[PDB]
């Protein structure tokens, strides 16, 4: 059949505004048919590290209830996004479990944040590492001293959120990168989203 | 404001009697203290933590007190290695300031 | 596995500048702050101040002006005190301590101290 029911899977990749890295954006896509091959075919995708399956087998296999996690990171932090690795962002902002059969895309957005951008916040201080797929949203004055922390901020009383120095005259490591992570569960019971078929 | 006197500067116990020292503080600022032993010549050794807790590295046979704006500590007895200086702690505001200290003297008789 | 090796006694001159080193080794230096106190020959203990190895923060007491300066270095993994205006009564012993945030608050570990004496 024609089966022309393309879903917003092809729209989130072209969204002008994303969310913060600690308040990473989550999208659930299902009940649609879209081609996954057109993504890596384009030459505008700088980084494509896809662990769950080979890039050419996305269309061959059918999945369920696909989940997309989107955020923005710095230029020299792309290696932090990997299952079972170290990193300040990988520990206090977003962590991948080792048993993660997912797929990762990342691309530059330097021209979209030129002057630069000073509305980005990221966690820097936390008691322990984050749990997998944890939407930890909260605000508190981080304390690192024996004396109790109360009232106004000061010594051993810090704000765990800081901005980004995304100046328009910076090279690699200071250019914003849009990062999206695709995950899915295989055939829990029904099947809604599969690869396209040609006739 | 900031003052610590613990109602005494030095106390004397001869033999057998239990030793106890208070750590009376200023007006209500919080509840967090500590007590350190100061042997005559080397670094201070912590005696009690928050006036009621235990140390893994000390043979702890100690009695503490409750909570509030007043503090008290009770030590086991007057052994042969108790003659030292007693220091109390108060850590609520950044300008830390302690008391004048307490001295334990073994009152030898005739 | 916590240890602290300091310098020996020093003789200073009034109206001069001297240095004191607190060396920390055998454990990570980044997390816990370092505190400085003094003992003036058995008198009451004064909290000289404290410093943060990571944020490079420095905090003093209410009345400390005259030698208000701290520094630390990670290459040598130590801290340096600078003493100035050694006028008439600063002859005392300096003690360098480290606290613990996960456990054992309030200056668990101490040092041997450095005795500085003022003379002509």
């Amino acid at each position: 059949p024609n089966i022309t029911n393309l879903c917003p899977f092809g729209e989130v990749f072209n969204a002008t505004r994303f969310a913060s890295v600690y308040a990473w954006n989550r999208k659930r896509i299902s009940n649609c048919v879209a081609d996954y091959s057109v993504l890596y075919n384009s030459a505008s995708f700088s980084t494509f590290k896809c662990y769950g399956v080979s890039p050419t087998k996305l269309n061959d296999l059918c999945f369920t209830n696909v989940y997309a996690d989107s955020f923005v990171i710095r230029g020299d932090e792309v290696r932090q996004i990997a299952p079972g690795q170290t990193g300040k962002i990988a520990d206090y902002n977003y962590k991948l479990p080792d048993d993660f059969t997912g797929c990762v895309i990342a691309w530059n957005s330097n021209n979209l944040d030129s002057k630069g951008n000073y509305n980005y916040l990221y966690r820097l201080f936390r008691k322990s590492n984050l749990k997998p797929f944890e939407r930890d949203i909260s605000t508190e004055i981080y304390q690192a001293g024996s004396t109790p922390c109360n009232g106004v901020e000061g010594f051993n009383c810090y704000f765990p959120l800081q901005s980004y120095g995304f100046q328009p005259t910076n090279g690699v490591g200071y250019q914003p990168y849009r990062v999206v992570v695709l995950s899915f569960e295989l055939l829990h019971a029904p099947a809604t989203v599969c690869g396209p078929k040609k006739s | 404001d900031i003052v610590m006197t613990q109602s005494q500067k030095f106390m004397s116990t001869s033999v057998g009697d239990r030793v106890s020292v208070t750590c009376k503080s200023s007006q209500n600022v919080g509840t967090n203290v500590a007590w350190y032993q100061q042997k005559p010549g080397q670094s201070p050794k912590a005696l009690i933590y928050s006036a009621s807790y235990r140390y893994s590295g000390v043979p702890d046979h100690f009695t503490g007190s409750g909570s509030g704006t007043d503090f008290t500590l009770t030590i086991s007895n007057v052994q042969s290695a108790d003659l030292a200086e007693y220091f109390c702690q108060q850590y609520n505001n950044y300008p830390w300031t302690f008391g004048g200290g307490t001295k334990l003297e073994i009152k030898r008789t005739v | 596995e916590v240890q602290l090796q300091q310098s020996g006694p020093e003789l200073v001159k009034p109206g001069a500048s001297v240095k004191i080193s607190c060396k920390t080794s055998g454990y990570t230096f980044t997390e816990y702050t370092i505190y400085w106190v003094k003992q003036s020959l058995g008198k009451s203990l004064e909290w000289i101040g404290g410093n943060n190895p990571n944020n490079d923060d420095t905090t003093y007491k209410q009345f400390f002006k005259g030698k208000a300066t701290l520094t630390v270095d990670k290459s040598s993994s130590t801290a340096y005190m600078e003493l100035r205006s050694l006028t008439s009564e600063d002859s005392a012993v300096y003690y360098c301590a480290r606290d613990g945030y996960p456990y054992y608050y309030a200056l668990d570990f101490w040092g041997q101290g450095t005795s500085v004496t003022v003379s002509s």
